[PDB]
């Protein structure tokens, strides 16, 4: 029982599918690091409170 | 075997049609009713025009991919040398056929 | 395949399912003792069931 | 309508015996009813009674 | 005692005895009759005789005929007849006829260029039991089904294809009757290469990896 | 330029011609009467240009005769 | 009878019996190599000639389009052959000479004292994604190598298969010396310098 | 069509009733035009929104 999709390792690893994992991290980093910012720079003119 | 299939078909127009033209209406058929309705219009002598396009429509496009100069290590798939190395007994074959085709201009 | 032998059970009958009318004939009897406003097309409203 | 135009012979049967059973037609002795779950086929038989 | 199943002069004979007192028409051969049921048992054959009889009296008549025949044949194979398929538009018949039409047509054809394929018995398109429309065939001797050459599977893998491909020359689109042909094709193209062995895969027809069946046991 | 045939016509040809014009044509589109037009240059790929003698409608038409 | 390092041959029938539907031919047991397991090499190439010379005759004799179903086990065997090559270390593949199997080896019980069953396990562990192209390349020319050798035998050989076959269709039966002595005596020249060079050794 | 609705029962989502004829597949007939034009009306939403 071995694995047979072999799709590319000249520049990267590869296995048949997979298309839509870069674009799926790219977004969910990105949104989460937005997310975080807005939080912080509410939070940094309200240090009295 | 769809093309040879296919081939028959285009050619005997007028016997299916007289066949289906009989049955749609008994509902039933009996072998030698239909040997006889379809011995009743033979095939044409000659080939005409609409013939011709009819036949070079009877024609298929299903792609064979390990076909004529594909039949070698690519195998006509074009990202297989970036996933796999080249075996060993491809080489082999590289070897003998480069030799066997640059001896030959000397032989 | 015991009683499928002569003069045990030697007929089958073979009930169908209706058409646009039969099914018009089916509900215009449901009707008789229901409530039913009377102008309704019968015939369309069961062609499409 | 098939069975129609068949089953006139078994009220035939059910209405006079000695008219059919010995005018060469078989004993009907049984009968299926076939059709599919819905076919509420109890009220086929109520009519011939 | 062991009584097996009979074969096919076993099925004859109970044929004979069993319509010793009726009358039949001097065309149908019930040797091709009983040659064309393998698997019934003693009683089938009763069922089927009565049946035919009934149909003959029903028919005015008492000479039993092909057609009275085939129709205790099918009604004690197939199932009970079933409304006949709508007119009111073209598609439905005719679709059906041309299955039908095409698959003979093209059996007789072939069995005019190599002799293969077997003959043509009835054609109908009376649904009947579960299937709409219906194509028989002759069938051998037992001598014929022990071996398969390699012509008799190319000619079968024809047949198959033959109902899909004439609807569609003939309606001139594409439908999913298709659908059922290619199917049961590839399994048997499958079979030609792999186990069997008759391809040129390799030079030869002979490959490293072939699937041969389980019994039914299983 | 058009259809040229012979100069202007009489007044017979030109009566006759209509009731067999009407004729022929009624008698070549019999078969095709209640579907559209994608159905038909399907049916007929070579184009409707001869009588049929196939019509296997609910009111079948036979060679020839018109409506 | 034409191969050096197959035993010979004992009786020939034609006869089918009640549980294999087909003829049958059937060798002396070399005692030798059944009771140590001494199986050489050259044995193994013979006896893979050997499984498919049946289909190599039937194609020579009834022609291509005849090709039956009757050597679906005959294939099945061969196959058995060419992949125990493969498996046990005979290979010609540098990688894979004298050094490796295929697998991982795992035997089990069967239903016997002394019998077992071996089994082999193959993953990405041990098989390098391009020397299962190798495998199957080189199983493949081995099975049509094989083939296309056992074919051009039969070729050289045509006058005594057919007298064999006429032999056999009226006897029904037939024994070891009389298969020698027909293919003795029709046989061709080289096959027999051959056959009669290897003729004395005991284990081959 | 038969009948458009939005919203019914409250789901989030839009409903349209289709009848059909069962005179002209009967029940087992599918050419290629009805699958091409079922792909169109089925992806006619997404373009619209
Ligand atoms: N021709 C008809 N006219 C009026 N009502 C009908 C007709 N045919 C069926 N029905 C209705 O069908 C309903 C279901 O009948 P039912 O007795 O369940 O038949 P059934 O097929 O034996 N049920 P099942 O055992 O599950 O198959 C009845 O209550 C009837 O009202």
């Amino acid at each position: 029982p071995k694995r047979r999709r072999w799709l590319l390792n000249n520049g990267s690893w590869n296995f048949w599918f997979n298309f839509d994992k870069l674009y799926s991290e790219e977004i969910v980093t990105t949104w989460i690091l937005e997310s975080l910012i807005q939080t912080y720079k509410y939070l940094h003119k309200n240090t009295e409170l | 075997c769809s093309e040879d299939v296919l081939g028959i078909l285009a050619e005997r127009q007028e016997a299916m049609w007289a066949g289906i033209k009989a049955l749609s209406d008994r509902k039933e058929l009996l072998g030698s009713e239909l040997r006889d309705i379809f011995d009743a219009h033979p095939a044409a002598t000659s080939r005409d025009r609409d013939a011709r396009a009819e036949l070079a429509a009877a024609k298929l496009d299903m792609t064979i991919f390990t076909e004529g100069a594909n039949s070698r290590w690519p195998y006509g798939i074009e990202w297989l040398d970036d996933a796999y190395p080249k075996p060993y007994w491809v080489q082999q074959q590289e070897a003998e056929a480069a030799e066997a085709q640059a001896k030959q201009p000397a032989a | 395949s015991a009683l499928i032998r002569p003069g045990r059970f030697d007929r089958i009958i073979y009930m169908p399912l209706p058409d646009a009318l039969g099914r018009a004939k089916i509900m215009q009897v449901h009707a008789r003792n229901k409530a039913v406003d009377p102008n309704i097309n019968w015939y369309e409203v069961a062609r499409a069931m | 309508d098939e069975v129609k135009k068949e089953i006139n012979e078994i009220i035939e049967y059910l209405r006079n015996p000695a008219l059919l059973r010995s005018r060469g037609v078989a004993r009907i002795g049984g009968v299926l009813l076939a059709g599919a779950p819905g076919t509420g086929k109890t009220l086929l038989a109520k009519a011939i009674a | 005692i062991r009584m097996p199943k009979p074969d096919t002069e076993g099925r004859l004979e109970i044929l004979k005895l069993h319509l010793r007192n009726k009358q039949v028409a001097p065309d149908v051969d019930l040797l091709q009759l009983a040659r064309d049921l393998p698997g019934l048992v003693g009683a089938d054959l009763a069922n089927i005789v009565n049946e035919a009889a009934m149909t003959a009296v029903r028919s005015g008549r008492q000479q039993l005929t092909a057609r009275d025949i085939y129709a205790g044949v099918d009604r004690f194979t197939q199932g009970e007849v079933r409304p006949s398929l709508p007119t009111a538009h073209k598609l439905p018949v005719l679709c059906f006829a041309a299955k039908e039409i095409g698959i003979a047509l093209v059996a007789g054809e072939l069995r005019d260029r190599y002799g293969r394929v077997e003959l043509v018995e009835r054609v109908s398109i009376q649904p009947k039991g579960r299937a709409y429309s219906r194509t028989m065939f002759q069938r051998g001797t037992d001598e014929e089904y022990q071996l398969m050459t390699r012509g008799r599977l190319l000619d079968r893998i024809r047949l198959a294809l033959a109902g899909g491909f004439a609807v569609r020359t003939a309606l001139g689109e594409e439908t999913n009757f298709t659908a059922a042909d290619i199917k049961r094709a590839t399994r048997m193209a499958k079979k030609y290469v792999f186990y069997y062995g008759f391809s040129e895969a390799g030079g030869a027809g002979i490959t490293t990896w072939a699937n041969q069946p389980y019994s039914g046991d299983f | 330029p058009a259809w040229r045939g012979p100069g202007e016509v009489g007044d017979e040809d030109k009566a006759v011609g209509c009731l067999l014009g009407a004729a022929v044509g009624n008698v070549l589109a019999a078969p095709y009467q209640g579907d559209r037009h994608f159905e038909v240059i399907r049916l007929r790929r070579n184009g409707v240009t001869d009588f049929w003698k196939y019509d296997i409608g609910a009111q079948p038409v036979q060679y020839g005769q018109y409506t | 009878t034409l191969l050096p390092a197959i035993e010979p041959v004992e009786y020939a029938t034609i006869i089918p019996s009640t549980r294999s539907p087909l003829g049958r031919t059937v060798l002396k047991p070399h005692v030798g190599r059944y009771t140590t397991g001494v199986w050489t090499y050259r044995y193994l190439r013979e006896q893979l000639l050997v499984a498919l010379a049946g289909r190599a005759g039937e194609e020579l004799v009834l022609g291509r389009d005849e090709l039956s179903s009757l050597n679906q086990h005959r294939l099945q065997m061969a196959r058995q052959v060419a992949w125990k090559i493969m498996n046990s270390g005979m290979s010609s593949h540098p990688d894979y000479q004298h050094l490796r199997g295929l697998g991982s080896n795992y035997f089990d019980g069967s239903s016997e004292p002394g019998r077992f069953q071996q089994t082999t396990v193959v993953m990405d562990a041990n098989q390098t994604r391009s020397e299962a192209v190798d495998a199957d390349m080189e199983v493949e020319g081995l099975l049509n190598g094989g083939y296309k050798q056992v074919f051009e035998l039969l070729v050289r050989n045509r006058a005594a298969l057919d007298a064999l076959t006429e032999l056999l269709l009226e006897r029904e039966k037939i024994s070891g010396e009389e298969v020698v002595q027909v293919v003795e005596e029709l046989g061709h020249p080289e096959d027999l310098a051959r056959r009669a060079q290897w003729a004395g050794y005991e284990l081959l | 069509i038969a009948r458009v609705s939005v919203c019914p029962l409250n789901v989030l989502t839009g409903f349209t009733l289709f009848v059909e004829d069962e005179d002209k597949n009967v029940n087992a007939i599918l050419t290629r035009s009805e699958l091409e034009g079922r792909m169109v009306v089925h992806l006619a939403g997404r373009c619209a929104e």
